[PDB]
């Protein structure tokens, strides 16, 4: 059960990583884009 | 080796100043005494000239004597190729320094997404030289790489990166623990000092001024150049004062394009 678990927590926490670091790589265009919008 | 290189153009420049200078002095003997209005002025004029080109020669003749203490020891196709391409390279050398400092770039409009790999590939390069510097690579949150960088017995840097584009920097001392309890690295300190926090935010200076904008080879290259130079902490005076120590702080600033000691207070 504990080995289980384990492997189910490492999937989860990999999965997250892999997005935040892709939705960081998008924050980044859409900050430069924002910021250096004329208006 | 370029010593001797250097010591027997030197020695070339002498024997032509030798020569000149012995025949500078017959030459203003030749002539005779000038006019000069006081009788008295124009002795002094012709005595003090003769005088001054005797002393040249004898200081040419000792520089050659002192470069000789000191000296040490289709086919014409190739060498005026050889020739041209030393040539070609110096004078593109001093172009493209005189061109880089004055840019007339204004924009970069007109009318960061890498392989992890190339990122270890470029800071084992880095790593390869500074043989004092080890550098130590990990990645215990994604795709951002993680580095230790011990400095002798004098620093530890824990540089976090970004994409290959150094991000934030934290500098603790050689004993100080830079590892959690799970022994992952602390990216969250300081370091109970206050020379490391002085330090921490001259990195972070560093980081903001070493900025190309496109390639970050140049930027990291340099950065742990600048970095490098304070292995010599507590051991050099300040560049201003004279002395190791502003307020009990050594000289926490090496100044970049000249690595250089000063107190910040001493900018
Ligand atoms: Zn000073």
């Amino acid at each position: 059960r504990n080995q289980q678990l384990r492997t189910l927590q490492e999937e989860c926490d990999r999965k997250l990583i892999t997005l935040r670091d892709e939705i960081s790589i998008d924050l980044y265009e859409l900050e430069e884009e924002y910021y250096s919008s004329s208006s | 080796v370029s010593v001797n290189l250097e010591a027997f153009s030197q020695a070339i420049s002498a024997i032509q100043a030798l020569r000149s200078s012995v025949s500078r002095v017959f030459d203003c003997l030749k002539d005779g005494m000038r006019n000069k209005e006081t009788l008295e002025g124009r002795e002094k004029a012709f005595i003090a000239h003769f005088q001054d080109n005797l002393h040249s020669v004898n200081r040419d003749l000792n520089e050659l004597e002192r470069l000789s203490n000191l000296v040490g020891k289709l086919y014409s196709q190739l060498l005026q190729a050889y020739k041209w391409s030393n040539k070609l390279q110096y004078h593109a050398g001093l172009a493209s320094g005189l061109l880089n400092q004055q840019s007339l770039k204004r924009s970069a409009n007109q009318m960061l997404v890498l392989p992890p790999q190339y990122v270890d590939d470029v800071i084992s390069r880095i790593d390869r030289m500074f043989p004092e510097m080890s550098i130590h690579l990990s990645r215990p949150n994604g795709t951002s790489a993680m580095l230790l960088v011990t400095l002798g017995k004098v620093l530890k840097v824990i540089v976090v990166m970004r994409s290959l584009f150094i991000d934030r920097t934290i500098v603790k001392g050689y004993n100080e623990n830079v590892y959690t309890e799970d022994g992952k690295l602390d990216i969250w300190s300081k370091s109970n000092y206050q020379v490391f926090q002085k330090v921490t935010d001259h990195a972070t200076t560093a980081l903001l001024h070493y900025q190309l904008p496109q390639m970050p080879d140049v930027v990291v290259r340099s950065f742990m150049t600048w970095l490098r130079s304070y292995i010599k902490l507590f051991q050099a005076p300040c560049q201003r004062c004279g002395k190791f120590l502003q307020d009990g702080l050594p000289p926490t600033w090496r100044d970049f394009r000249t690595l250089e000691a000063f107190h910040d207070t001493c900018r």
